[PDB]
């Protein structure tokens, strides 16, 4: 599908939202990863927008 | 006969109100009945045989689960019927008491590692 | 319409030698009781 | 005739780099949004070629056909390489590439293959904003 | 024919069988509501389609009762 | 033709109109005046313009058949003039008012057969061949026109007779309470040619009240009606109260004296008489017809009346054609095309096999 | 009149281009099928039944369309009353079902890869249409090109 | 055809009213490239 | 009401199209004349189709 790219489009946008949240944040606990997770959802794209509004449900439970 | 007329007979059969008297709900049901005019899921007619039998035991009412148990046998001894998991997983689906969890218990095939 | 006439009474006169479904189809009748017509 | 289909792939080249660069936090809100709106059209390329190709491995392609099939869709990426070039040419971020497209959807008024595809970039770039 | 009234009958000893699970579940469902939803089952429908239909039906049977 | 050509003759009370089926509108219209010495064979215009030493004779004058020589004049001379075709290659079909008697068939078919030398004909009912114009063949039809009036209920095709309502109202009774109106009023007149044209000022320019009482108020306010009439010759007739009474006598039927009853009494007594279980379906499509459709206002009455009628458990569904002058020869013309109503048409063969009496059964 | 109205029916859908022969018996055919069904349900329920089709094949938007207009003109019952009966027998992108790259706070249900394929079929069904008009114009022209000479011609009958 | 529907189309002072004849000139030579691919499989 | 049987004969105008009726915008103007006499429409409905048969026959 042109080796397969129509698939892995939508691909290659959490992963790449992550290859931030999995670097940025090692060894956080408490209220500096809830600092941590504050400007990650600051996005125009919705996507990544709507994957860390995702995180931030679960963290701040 | 044709399946949105025989809809129309169900809402009239639930309902003691007549088809001229109700279109609300006729409208309702070819909302929720279309696009879904056949099973999302495959068949696991075992599974749901174990669903009644873990349905019953989970009432402690164990004695008609044997029961059942040699009714699903005249089920297949006859053997006039092709869909035998749509009306038994229906009446699962319509569950009522004679007088917890199936979140862990496992569900229906869902065809997400098949493409649709 | 199926299930319409699917609401009927099935008929008796059993029989030993069907075990695949016996409801009745007799089991040729006595001569005289069947009269009337059997007379003439 | 090769010469003739090439302006169209330095005609998305240069619009799929603008989609990295100008998606990133360093470049604000808006950019943003533009860019994935832009994503969508680089997606429906790569659509049409997989059943271009479809077609071409069952002995059903020839260069005229593929030629054919290629002029409409030449046009929408020269508009979008255009805009692109307009964004980054006068360092625009913010509300001077709203500037920009409030002028181009005005620009094109007697296409309307051009300003509908501005017009759905303006909708989508005034949503952040 | 013989073969015309045994399938008739066939399809009665297996619709009682039905029924008979039908109570021993006491649905509150009859051989009258039974007969459309095998029907329909017949030409393929979705259960959790009808559940829905059914268990919203029988909570409007009561706000216009 | 691929079979031969059906014509169509309709001996009308005021005018007869004959022509060929095939066209909507007739071949020919003459006035139905047979001139009879106080020419000596000429049926139209001519016996009309010379009536100085010709007495006054008329066909069809009641809208019914009230003298057979003098209709078989006017049918010879339809025959001659009208048409001179060769009649043994056109099946006709007569048109006259509703319900045909049978011994009035017998003649009709006796004369038809000698006179014109027919091959094959057809006698019908007027009113159901004016519905199947409006394009229907159920509904209660108020045909009242130059002749005779009837409320026909008819539904399964054909007219139910038990409750076919007869009413006495012509254009002879119109020409002569104009003349007792125009008179009464106060005003010198009594010649027969200003009789015709003031007829058809009350026929055309006259207005047909919607009710008695809203037009009364009107005029009596101030007359809203009065309008002048400017003729060629310099004729000069005005007042609107005059307008008011003249077709004011439908409304109730004892403002001229007459004694039958009026429009809205006539129909509910016709629709009344005509079965509970087909009332609503056969008010599901009442018609309007007649003559009197040369002032479109009389149709507003109409159906103000009938939805005053019915009861409010079903609603008025009446159709109001946007022509009716022509209906009965366009009843005629649609009724001659199809192939079905052949199996009604009666040949000459069985007309000399079983006597004259069986073209009222097996045309009927 | 009413059946001068039929004769309008028989000028639109026989257009001019004889032509005066033709009308008069199209006219007979106008008038000898009216009367066969009159010697011899709400209404917005048969939309909901045709509606049902709709879904069973497919196509959402087009039933939610549908059942979108009937609803407004309830808030002209016997003309939809015609439409019902002459169903059948006439003639006959988007970035927001697939594409998640635009929206605002967009569903969150992982990825696609099972509408996503058919929204290739999407466009699988124009690619094969525009095929079919350049099939059937090589053959309407093929159909010229081979043959014995004037057969497709009335010239030999000159 | 082909040389001036494409540098009036980049041409400005040419009006916005003269992109739109353009643009009608390249709906029909897309049309002209049907005939030519038709005549192309058959060679 | 004049204003009210324009936008009438619009949305009227999208029924008779999706539901795949032979109808385009004359012949619907025609049929809404028609229906408004009184006629019953499944009347109308056979009329429609033999007229489209015998255009055919001459064709």
């Amino acid at each position: 599908l042109r080796r397969l790219l129509v698939w892995t489009y939508d691909p290659k946008i959490r992963l790449k939202t992550l290859a931030a949240l999995v670097d940025h944040c090692q060894g956080r606990k408490g209220g500096e990863l809830a600092s941590a997770v504050h400007a990650y959802t600051k996005t125009g794209d919705p996507y990544m927008r709507s994957l860390v509004q995702h995180i931030l449900s679960l963290v701040s439970h | 006969k044709s399946p949105n007329v025989l809809l129309q007979n169900l809402c009239c059969r639930i309902l003691g109100r007549s088809e001229a008297d109700v279109a609300q709900q006729f409208q309702y049901a070819v909302r929720v009945i279309g696009s879904n005019f056949a099973p999302t899921v495959e068949r696991d007619e075992f599974l749901v045989a174990e669903k009644i039998k873990k349905e019953l035991i989970r009432q402690r009412r164990e004695a008609d689960a044997a029961l059942f148990s040699e009714l699903h046998r005249k089920l297949h001894s006859q053997g006039v019927l092709k869909n035998k998991w749509s009306i038994l997983y229906l009446l699962l689906s319509l569950s009522e008491d004679p007088r917890s969890y199936a979140t862990l218990f496992a569900q229906a095939l869902p065809r997400d590692a098949h493409s649709t | 319409l199926w299930e319409a006439a699917l609401t009927y009474e099935a008929s008796k006169r059993r029989c030993w030698e069907r075990v695949g479904c016996p409801p009745g189809h007799r089991e040729e009748p006595y001569l005289t009781e069947a009269g009337r017509d059997a007379f003439d | 005739l090769v010469h003739r289909i090439l302006p169209v792939a330095a005609s998305y080249s240069a619009v799929t780099r603008f989609i990295e660069e100008k998606s990133s936090f360093e470049y604000g809100q808006v950019n943003h949004a533009l860019a994935a709106a832009m994503r969508t059209l680089v997606k429906e390329h790569l659509i049409l070629v997989s059943q271009l190709e479809q077609l071409h491995r069952q002995g059903l392609l020839s260069l005229q056909k593929l030629w054919f099939y290629i002029q409409p869709a030449m046009r929408t990426m020269d508009i979008l390489a255009s805009l692109a070039t307009s964004v980054d040419k006068g360092e625009c971020l913010g509300g001077s590439t709203l500037s920009l497209l409030h002028d181009r959807s005005f620009s094109y008024t007697g296409d309307s293959q051009a300003q509908e595809l501005c017009l759905y970039l303006t909708k989508a770039a005034s949503a952040p904003y | 024919a013989a073969a015309a009234a045994a399938n008739l009958n066939a399809v009665r000893e297996t619709m009682d069988v039905l029924l008979e699970i039908s109570r021993i579940l006491n649905t509150g469902l009859d051989m009258e509501t039974l007969s459309i939803c095998v029907r329909l089952c017949e030409q393929g429908i979705n259960p959790e389609a009808l559940s829905s239909v059914i268990k919203e039906l029988r909570k409007a049977t009561e706000a216009l009762k | 033709d691929d079979d031969i050509a059906a014509l169509v003759v309709d001996n009308g009370s005021g005018m007869c109109k004959a022509g060929f089926a095939g066209d909507d509108a007739p071949r020919a219209v003459f006035p139905s005046i047979v001139g009879r010495p106080r020419k000596d064979s000429y049926v139209g215009d001519e016996a009309q313009s010379k009536r100085g030493i010709l007495t006054l004779k008329y066909p069809i004058e009641h809208g019914i058949v009230t003298n057979w020589d003098d209709m078989e004049k006017i049918w010879h001379h339809t025959f001659y003039n009208e048409l001179r075709v060769a009649p043994e290659e056109h099946p006709v079909l007569l048109t006259e008012a509703p319900l045909n008697p049978k011994a009035n068939r017998e003649k009709m078919t006796q004369i038809m057969f000698e006179t014109f030398n027919t091959p094959a004909m057809y006698v019908a009912i007027q009113a159901v061949l004016s519905l199947y114009a409006s394009g229907r063949t159920t509904g209660i039809v108020m045909d009242s026109g130059d002749g005779v009036t009837h409320t026909v209920p008819i539904y399964e095709g054909y007219a139910l007779p038990h409750a076919i309502l007869r009413l006495d109202l012509a254009g002879r009774d119109l020409t002569d309470y104009l003349m007792k109106i125009l008179t009464e009023r106060g005003y010198s007149f009594t010649t027969t040619a200003e009789r015709e044209i003031v007829r058809d000022i009350k026929e055309k320019l006259c207005y047909v009240a919607l009710d008695f009482e809203q037009e009364m108020a009107t005029a009596a306010s101030s007359s809203s009606l009065e309008k002048s009439y400017e003729l060629p010759d310099g004729q000069v007739i005005t007042i609107g109260n005059e307008r008011f009474r003249c077709p004011e006598a439908l409304f109730q039927p004892s403002f001229l004296g007459m004694e039958s009853c009026g429009i809205h009494e006539t129909t509910f007594n016709s629709i009344m008489k005509c079965d509970v279980d087909i009332r609503k379906d056969l008010y599901a499509n009442t018609v309007l017809s007649g003559g009197t459709t040369m002032y479109p206002g009389i149709a507003d009455r109409m159906q103000k009346e009938i939805t005053a009628l019915a009861p409010s458990t079903m609603k008025i569904k009446i159709i109001a054609p946007p022509e009716r002058k022509y209906s009965v020869w366009i009843g005629g013309s649609i009724l001659a095309s199809l192939s079905t109503f052949q199996q009604m048409w009666i040949s000459k063969q069985e007309y000399d096999e079983s006597g004259p009496s069986i073209v009222h059964r097996k045309c009927f | 009149s009413i059946t001068q109205l039929f004769d309008d029916l028989c000028e639109a859908l026989l257009p001019a281009a004889n032509r005066k022969r033709a009308k008069r018996s199209l006219k007979k055919v106008a008038y000898n099928a009216l009367f066969t069904n009159l010697f011899q349900l709400p209404a917005r329920n048969k939309i909901l039944m045709l509606s049902f089709d709709l879904r069973v094949g497919g196509l959402g938007p087009k039933a939610d369309r549908l059942e979108e207009l009937v609803e407004e003109l309830e808030a002209v019952g016997s003309v939809l009353d015609l439409l019902v009966q002459l169903a059948g027998s006439g003639p006959p992108r988007d970035y927001f079902l697939n594409n998640k790259h635009v929206g605002r706070n967009v569903p969150y249900s992982g990825y696609d890869c099972d509408d996503l394929s058919v929204f290739e079929m999407d466009v699988q069904s124009l690619i094969s249409r525009e095929e079919c008009l350049c099939h059937s114009m090589i053959q309407e022209t093929l159909q010229v090109m081979e043959a014995a000479p004037g057969t497709g011609l009335p010239t030999v009958g000159l | 055809i082909r040389r001036y529907t494409d540098q009036r189309s980049l041409d400005r002072s040419f009006g916005l009213v003269g992109q739109s004849f353009c643009a009608a000139l390249h709906q029909e030579l897309r049309e002209y490239y049907r005939l030519l691919s038709v005549l192309h499989s058959q060679l």
